[PDB]
């Protein structure tokens, strides 16, 4: 199978700035199939990226991302107490679904 | 059948043109009666056998 | 314009049998293909399984090959999991997502709580 | 089958109404009559 | 069907054609032959007979 | 009474009246598919976000998989949507090979020259449709989209062929001066940017056009609609549907020795003559029906009503006083061991009169 | 990887009389017991063919290739077909290496003699690869082998007939009538204007560089009749510009 | 190009059936000719022979 794997695990960030989470296929992908999630405690995932990029309808505007190959990244160009969140990337190959990694975005 | 094979709207449409079938059909029907006809008086001169 | 409804939470015995309920609101059950996704409680997502309602096929996620029957009804437009020989450790929140051909967003269930 | 394909599109053979034999009879009844009484 | 109509026209003019002309020809053809057969007959009559 | 309607007359004579014919009707339909086990991935071609220049447009092949086309049609996002060689309505139940989705962005008023035989910068310099195309022109506006980048050729040499994709950008003399490279005076780069504005006029805003080319009953299926198949019936007449083919008539085993890469036989008016089963790959044989050819015996309605039919090439198993001939099978008539003058001719030796309680 | 040897015997290209081969069957329809009138690309009767005997120069593709080999040492492995063969264009290479078939699309800088050699030493064949469209491996593995190819491409489709049959041949191709049954069927999209055959050269590698040889001719867009047999096996052909007869 | 088909194609039928009715006259006149033909080898061969 194709396992993604995110980084950093785990990170500490100061709203005002600009971050990153990258995400690693172990064998490249197509980038039309790949999707960046958002989720807080108790909330079902939220989509803010389809096809490696393709702002979703709703979105902050505040999330932008690409990528090819194995390597792909999401960008947040200015943090807001409200983008805290576990954020994964998953991969839709339709008969095969990768999950995993939240890299883990607290204050 | 020869013109539309089973076709409900070829049929149709073959209907807005004249009596086009009948017409073969009585040159075709003339020929066949005439092809007896020919046997007959070229064989059939003598009744008694 | 698509929407998905599941049914509530529940709470089970070991050995017993969980079946899920997914109605698929907006249409298009048919020519869509559909997921379930489970999240034990402090974990990630993973995938169980799914169904393509139209073209009657399954297919498993391998940690779960055996155990659990993905079906779909096409006349009401509803797609159901039922997960066998339940355990403590399948406490869970089961999620249904699904996507229409033709298009290429994941659309998303509300996630029931199924406690064992 | 030739005499098929031209059947299965409504091309079709009508039989003749005199048959061989009856032919063969006709034939045999005016040599017959030939060799029997002449022209008369 | 408004499509189908312009195409099945195509071929049902194309196909009387075909009709029409094999009818004409056949026609001709039938008259040559009673005139072989009128020929027969007056030779069995005149010689035969 | 059918005698009557076709003469033309409440009036008949004595004789032989052809009429009429004997259609033997299908009882049941067949539907037979090969068995597509994947959905076909077009949310890449649709809802990509992003489109080639047509300058340089994006061909995606589609294969073994099934689409419904009553979503592409029924969705009222798109500005346009036409079909040529094929009804958006039929194209979901018909199977096809090599199906390609062509892709690009062009202005608004550029949307006329993606077509069969019309001209202009695009139809001559950018993306050529053939004159003789089968498949649909999908297109709708995407101003929210691309609008703030994209090149279009207007200097070319010569005009394209049908899908040619030519994306040399060499710089060449247009006029009187010996150069290539040396932009200026009679030497010009070949494309020009149109970027999309939010402020362009609908002319300029840009379109997302996806262009759907199909090869229509290859003997193969690789893309085939959202049809169930059903058990097939044999010696019967059914309608059919043979991955794609249809017609009347009564299919049967066929001990013909297909070549494993054949899969239809044909007749000498090239129509089908044999389907190899899509899920089980058995020859089977297609024959119509019936035909029959029906003449009506009529002694003349000055004298009587009653009437005999004659069935002109049938055995006396399908369809009282019935006698088989080698003229048919007739029916009404009484078969007498006499014989008399010829009255109503019928063939083959056989004729028929009225006679005595007539 | 690649050897820049020359050392060859220097021979002219012989000729061969092509005869009544280079029939394909020209469609997925059975038909049987007819005369059927089809135009396709198909080898002229009686052409002028080229005779290539370890021989592995470039040749014109043209409009298609009939291609015709001979051997019972089994040195001719497969084609490679392209414009450059640069890395700059995409190219299809053929190969059976044993070990499976291999067939692949891309852009492959090639040698310049782009050999395998014979156990088996060594592959050599490529000096580099980009990103590739198409990749198919098949499962692993006097002269008495012919086998007949025709290499088409169509609208982009690589398509491929062949037939193999038993010879006894010392010289040139055995005269006597074939069709050649469709193979494959390739959905690639690229532009062939020139190829080369992929031989094994024997070792026991100019130290060792060691009985092989094919036939090349061109189609054209002539009209036969094709003759049916009972079993729909086409059986005979008129070639209808060959002569008044 | 299918501006020009249409207009073709317009002058071919006229065309064609122009050479159909050609031909279907010399078909009949053929016919007529045969028949003296054959009258005067009958003559020939009563009244000269
Ligand atoms: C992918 O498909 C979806 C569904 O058709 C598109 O989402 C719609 O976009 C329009 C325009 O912004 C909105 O008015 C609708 O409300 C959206 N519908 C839904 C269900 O979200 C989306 O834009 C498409 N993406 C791309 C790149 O084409
Ligand atoms: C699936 O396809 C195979 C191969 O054509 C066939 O043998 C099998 O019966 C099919 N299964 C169905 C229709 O359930
Ligand atoms: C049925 O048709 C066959 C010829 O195919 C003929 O020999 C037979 O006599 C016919 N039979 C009836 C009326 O039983
Ligand atoms: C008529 O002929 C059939 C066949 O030979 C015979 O069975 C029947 O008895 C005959 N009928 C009469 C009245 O002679
Ligand atoms: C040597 O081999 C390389 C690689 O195939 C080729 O490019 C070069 O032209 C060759 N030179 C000679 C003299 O054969
Ligand atoms: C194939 O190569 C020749 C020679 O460079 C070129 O003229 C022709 O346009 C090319 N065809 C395609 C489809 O690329």
């Amino acid at each position: 199978e194709i396992v993604l794997t995110q980084s950093p695990g785990t990170l500490s960030l100061s709203p005002g700035e600009r971050a990153t989470l990258s995400c690693r296929a172990s064998q490249s992908v197509s980038s039309s199939y790949l999707a960046w999630y958002q989720q807080k405690p108790g909330q079902a995932p939220r989509l803010l990226i389809y096809g490696a990029s393709s702002r979703a309808t709703g979105i902050p505007d505040r999330f932008s991302g690409s990528g090819s190959g194995t390597d792909f990244t999401l960008t947040i160009s200015r943090l807001e107490p409200e983008d805290f969140a576990v954020y994964y990337c998953q991969h839709y190959g339709s008969s095969l679904w990768t999950f995993g990694q939240g890299t883990k975005l607290e204050i | 059948m020869y013109i539309c094979g089973d076709s409900t709207e070829c049929s149709n449409l073959l209907l807005q043109y004249g009596s086009f079938c009948t017409q073969l059909n009585r040159a075709l029907t003339g020929i066949a009666v005439e092809q007896d006809k020919n046997t007959q008086e070229v064989f059939a001169q003598v009744k008694q056998i | 314009q698509v929407q998905l409804v599941q049914s509530g939470a529940e709470v089970k015995k070991p050995g017993s049998s969980v079946k899920v309920s997914c109605k698929a609101s907006g249409g298009t059950f048919s020519s869509s293909a559909i997921s379930w996704v489970r999240q034990a409680p402090g974990q990630g997502l993973e995938w169980m399984g799914g169904i393509i309602p139209i073209l009657d096929i399954t297919n498993y996620a391998q940690k779960f090959q055996g155990r659990v029957t993905i079906t779909a009804d096409k006349s009401t437009s509803t797609a159901f999991m039922e997960l066998s020989s339940l355990r403590s450790e399948d406490t869970a929140v089961y999620y249904c997502a699904l996507r229409n051909q033709w298009d290429l967003l994941v659309y998303w269930g509300q996630g029931t709580l199924v406690t064992v | 089958d030739l005499i098929c394909a031209q059947k299965f599109n409504g091309l079709t053979v009508l039989p003749p109404l005199l048959t061989d034999e009856m032919i063969a009879q006709y034939t045999s009844a005016l040599l017959a009559g030939t060799i029997c009484s002449g022209w008369t | 069907p408004p499509e189908a109509e312009v195409q099945i026209d195509r071929l049902i003019t194309g196909r009387l054609q075909s009709l029409q002309t094999y009818v004409t020809q056949q026609l001709i053809r039938a008259a040559e032959i009673r005139a072989s057969a009128n020929l027969a007959a007056t030779k069995m009559s005149e010689c035969v007979l | 009474s059918e005698t009557k309607c076709t003469l033309k007359s409440f009036t008949v004579e004595k004789g032989i009246y052809q009429t009429s014919n004997f259609r033997v009707q299908p009882t049941e339909s067949i539907v037979r598919f090969p068995n597509i086990t994947n959905l076909c991935p077009f949310g890449e071609v649709f809802n990509a976000t992003r489109f080639a220049s047509v300058y340089a447009w994006n061909r995606k092949r589609i294969s073994n998989c099934v689409a419904d086309y009553s979503v592409l049609y029924n969705s009222a996002s798109f500005s346009t949507f036409k079909c040529y060689g094929v009804s958006p309505t039929k194209l979901n139940d018909l199977c096809f090979t090599n199906v390609y989705a062509d892709s690009f962005v062009i202005r608004g008023d550029e949307v006329r020259q993606i077509a069969p035989g019309q001209t202009g910068k695009i139809a001559d310099y950018n993306y050529k449709l053939p004159d003789d195309f089968t498949g649909c022109v999908i297109a709708w506006n995407s101003n929210n989209l691309d609008s703030k980048n994209y090149l279009y050729r207007l200097f070319r040499k010569s005009n394209l062929k049908p899908f040619e994709r030519d994306i040399s950008t060499e710089i060449y003399q247009a006029g009187s001066t010996p150069c290539n490279g040396v932009e200026g005076f009679n030497c010009y780069f070949p494309l020009q940017s149109y970027g999309f504005q939010p402020t362009n006029g609908v002319g300029y805003q840009p379109y997302r056009v996806v262009v759907l080319s199909f090869e229509l009953l290859h003997a193969p299926a690789t893309v085939c609609g959202p049809k169930k198949s059903t058990n097939l019936v044999k010696n019967k007449c059914v309608n059919f549907n043979f991955n794609g083919l249809t017609g009347t008539g009564v299919l049967t085993e066929s001990n013909k020795k297909f070549l494993p890469f054949q899969q239809f036989g044909r007749d000498i008016a090239d129509t089908t003559d044999a389907v190899r089963d899509p899920q089980t790959l058995e020859i089977l044989d297609i024959t119509p029906c019936s035909f029959g050819g029906v003449s009506v015996i009529t002694p003349g309605t000055n004298t009587s009503n009653q009437v005999a039919v004659l069935y002109q090439d049938v055995n006396c198993t399908e369809v009282s006083n019935v006698f088989q001939t080698r003229a048919g099978c007739l029916i009404g008539a009484e078969h007498v061991n006499n014989s008399y003058e010829c009255d109503i001719p019928i063939g083959a030796g056989i004729c028929a009169s009225y006679q005595t309680s007539q | 990887q690649c050897v820049n040897l020359t050392t060859r015997t220097q021979l002219p290209p012989a000729y061969t009389n092509s005869f009544t081969r280079g029939v394909y069957y020209p469609d997925k329809v059975f038909r049987s017991s007819v005369l059927h009138s089809t135009q396709d690309l198909f080898l002229p009767f009686f052409s002028n063919v080229t005779w290539f005997h370890f021989d592995n120069p470039v040749l014109p593709f043209n409009d298609g290739v009939y291609f015709a080999s001979t051997e019972k040492s089994n040195i001719i492995r497969g084609w490679i077909f392209g414009t450059t063969l640069d890395s700059k264009t995409q190219s299809l290479l053929i190969v059976n290496n044993a070990t499976n078939v291999v067939i692949k699309v891309c852009e492959f800088q090639f040698c310049n003699d782009p050999f395998l050699g014979v156990m088996e030493s060594e592959f050599r064949v490529y000096s580099s690869a980009n990103n590739c469209t198409f990749e198919y491996v098949s499962q692993p593995f006097n002269f008495k082998n012919l086998r007949e190819f025709v290499f088409k491409n169509i609208d982009g489709y690589f398509k491929i007939y062949s037939k193999h049959t038993p010879i006894n041949l010392v010289r040139d191709l055995p005269q006597g009538f074939s069709a050649l049954e469709p193979l494959v069927d390739l959905p690639i999209g690229i532009n062939i204007t020139r190829f080369q055959t992929l031989l094994a050269l024997h070792r026991s590698s100019s130290s060792g560089w060691t009985a092989a040889a094919y036939y090349v001719g061109y189609l054209q867009p002539r009209t036969f009749l094709l003759k049916y047999n009972e079993n729909g096996t086409i059986t005979d052909a008129v070639d209808c510009a060959l002569d008044p007869l």
